């Protein structure tokens, strides 16, 4: 009676709890009998049964269709599936030929929004409308039946909040931001140089929207010693690479390309004609508004007592950057650890100020 | 016994029965996470041993 | 009451049935390490 | 990882045993030195202890405060 | 030396269609049929045991699986001797390894005699089959 129902349960319990981790294993064993399957490129499609493939496992194949295959979708330099002994398309998958995880190192969005950096506003204001709108509209720009924008440049000293910027706009559209050292860029080897900067590229349209961020563009442009041969043509070839696919036949449409150049000068008057570059956006030090706008949003998320100054901080700040603001909330936070406390007050945010502006001009 | 690449070429069982190390780029072979107790060996084929390198596997002949 | 005690052997049972079933999973992952 | 070579199927994950670190930076864990091998450098000590090592400890000041705390 | 060892067209069938799947890694079964006087082995049926996924081996034979597959045949009507073994090897029909030639002296002492099957599944899609 009483005895009958309290094993009953626990018993009920067990059996479901055990059967669940038990069938699992017997899944796991029928995933590990299935036999490897080799991967290639096809070279270049032979006709609608036959294609030529350089394979990614071995040496050069005439490979064959399967079942319910795609036939017109393969193309150079896509990454596909074929079998280990059948030697048929299998599966077709997006191209890839160098990692995407470090050549390419990805944050999707934006580390912050476009509205949480104000006091750029102006800045904020026109890389919204160029950037934005053709990703989320490009109907508006067929319609018209002009382009869509090409190529965006940000130039200034990186960190006036410059890379707030950039970061920021892919946020808004829901873009991955992705940062290309340039450098890398810089393999020596036929033609890996080519195909690195192809497959960023195919990439953009593939995962569309997105930013292509290359960070530098004297380490892959510039204007070089005098443009003669001393090693200024593996410089040169990259920079080839990029007018190419900006003049040609090739576009730029849901890929955006983004140059980030110290001083704007200092770029081959190729990248400076439009059809490279339409947009050239310039990154000078903030307003006394600009800098009221940006110190209010930056001190608001720092927890702070009721007699805390915006208007003395403001007035002591002259050519301040969103750094330099960032730089007076650390800097109080140091005496304020000292003054014994779990907050922002007053006596911290003065002696933070006057240290921070004597350090610089 | 001078190895530092030690085939043996397809001895084939299984648990077990290969045991072959390989200190080469191409071919890394591993016996690790501590012991396995053995009183001589490894597997057969002339070259009971651990190369130059040893990927645990204590040393046996 | 009568309910009660035919679920139970049944239940004993059915525990049997899974280590047999687990017990040749165990088997097979033996062989493919 | 622990693949297969007759079967090419991903049996098993294992931990690192001998991977690199690519090999040319220089490696010393917790190495004991004190400071006491220098005196009288005694400013700057105070200096880099608030820089870096009064963040690392009261991470939580620094939390309940609200602020960015230095990386470098 | 030479024997006409007879191919049933069902045990042809399920070998090449078996042995294609399982490779790379060696898969083996059991050839039933008869020993009629000599000069003539007749191979029946076949069955397949389990695969191991590193390959079969002498260590992987299991007598039990063997039998109970066995008796369970005897009730239709399905009464025959085990005459020999096939193994799917890769890059052999004209060779033996050793590990195989010791395979083989241990089965052929439990039968009559005993015949090793090597199918090759590789040269079988080139417009011939290697057996």
């Amino acid at each position: 009676h009483r005895r009958y129902d309290d094993q009953l349960k626990q018993r009920r319990q067990n059996i479901r709890d055990l059967e669940k981790l038990y069938d699992k294993t017997e899944n796991d064993i029928k995933a590990l009998q299935s036999i490897g399957q080799l991967i290639g490129e096809v070279m270049k499609e032979l006709s609608e049964e036959k294609y030529i493939v350089k394979a990614s496992s071995g040496p050069r194949y005439i490979v064959g269709v399967r079942n319910s295959v795609d036939r017109s979708k393969l193309k150079k330099g896509v990454r596909v599936t074929l079998d280990i002994t059948t030697l048929t398309i299998m599966r077709i998958l997006p191209r890839e030929t160098d990692p995407l995880v470090y050549n390419m190192t990805s944050f999707e969005q934006g580390e912050i929004t476009f509205d949480g950096i104000g006091g750029l506003t102006e800045q904020i204001r026109e890389l919204r409308e160029v950037i934005e709108l053709p990703l989320k509209n490009p109907e508006i720009f067929q319609r018209v039946g002009i382009k869509p924008p090409k190529g965006v440049l940000l130039y200034g000293p990186p960190g006036t909040g410059k890379t707030l910027l950039a970061k920021a706009v892919a946020a808004t559209i829901g873009a991955n931001f992705i940062f290309s050292p340039a450098s890398g860029i810089v393999d020596k080897y036929i033609g890996e140089s080519a195909r690195i900067i192809r497959e960023m590229f195919a990439y953009a349209k593939e995962h569309e929207p997105c930013i292509i961020f290359m960070d530098e563009v004297d380490a892959i442009g510039g204007r070089r010693f005098s443009e003669g041969t001393s090693a200024d043509r593996e410089i040169q070839r990259t920079l080839m690479e990029l007018l190419t696919q900006m003049d040609g036949f090739d576009n730029l449409g849901q890929t955006k390309i983004i140059m980030a150049t110290n001083r704007p000068d200092t770029l081959d008057p190729a990248l400076l004609r439009p059809g490279r570059l339409d947009r050239k956006v310039e990154i000078p030090l903030p307003n006394e508004a600009g800098r009221l706008e940006i110190f209010k949003i930056h001190t608001a998320k720092v927890k702070k007592t009721g007699e805390f100054d915006f208007e003395a901080a403001v007035k002591m700040s002259d050519g301040f950057n969103g750094a330099d603001i960032r730089n007076c909330a650390t800097e109080a936070g140091f005496f304020a650890i000292r003054d014994d406390r779990d907050h922002i007050n007053p006596d911290d945010l003065m002696k933070a100020v006057r240290k921070v502006a004597e350090v610089k001009k | 016994h001078p190895l530092q690449v030690a085939r043996c070429t397809k001895i084939i069982k299984g648990e077990d029965a290969k045991y072959v190390i390989n200190l080469k780029q191409i071919a890394k072979f591993v016996v690790g996470l501590g012991e396995r107790v053995s009183p001589t060996d490894i597997e057969e084929g002339m070259r009971v041993g651990v190369d130059r390198s040893k990927y645990n596997i204590e040393l046996p002949l | 009451i009568r309910i009660f005690r035919s679920e139970l052997q049944r239940l004993s049972h059915e525990n049997n049935v899974m280590l047999e079933k687990i017990k040749d999973n165990k088997e097979k992952i033996k062989n493919n390490r | 990882v622990g693949v297969n070579k007759d079967s090419y199927l991903i049996l098993d994950t294992l931990p690192s045993e001998f991977d690199s670190r690519v090999k040319a930076m220089e490696v010393d864990e917790k190495p004991t030195e004190t400071y006491s091998d220098v005196g009288g450098l005694d400013k700057q000590i105070e200096e880099l202890v608030e820089a870096i090592v009064l963040p690392m400890k009261r991470a939580d000041k620094f939390k309940d405060m609200g602020i960015r705390a230095p990386k470098g | 030396t030479k024997e006409t060892v007879y191919i049933s067209s069902i045990a042809l069938l399920k070998m090449l269609k078996h042995g294609r799947a399982g490779v790379p890694m060696e898969v083996m079964g059991l050839m039933l049929g008869e020993f009629v006087d000599d000069y003539t082995v007749n191979v029946v049926d076949v069955f397949a045991m389990p695969q191991s996924g590193t390959g079969v081996s002498v260590e992987a034979v299991d007598d039990v699986f063997q039998a109970k597959m066995m008796d369970m045949l005897k009730q239709t009507g399905r009464d025959q001797m085990v005459v020999g073994w096939y193994h799917s090897h890769p890059g052999f029909g004209c060779w033996l390894s050793s590990v195989d030639v010791n395979t083989q002296k241990s089965f052929e002492q439990l039968n009559s005699r005993a015949v090793a099957v090597v199918v090759d599944p590789i040269q079988s899609v080139k417009g011939k089959v290697v057996i």
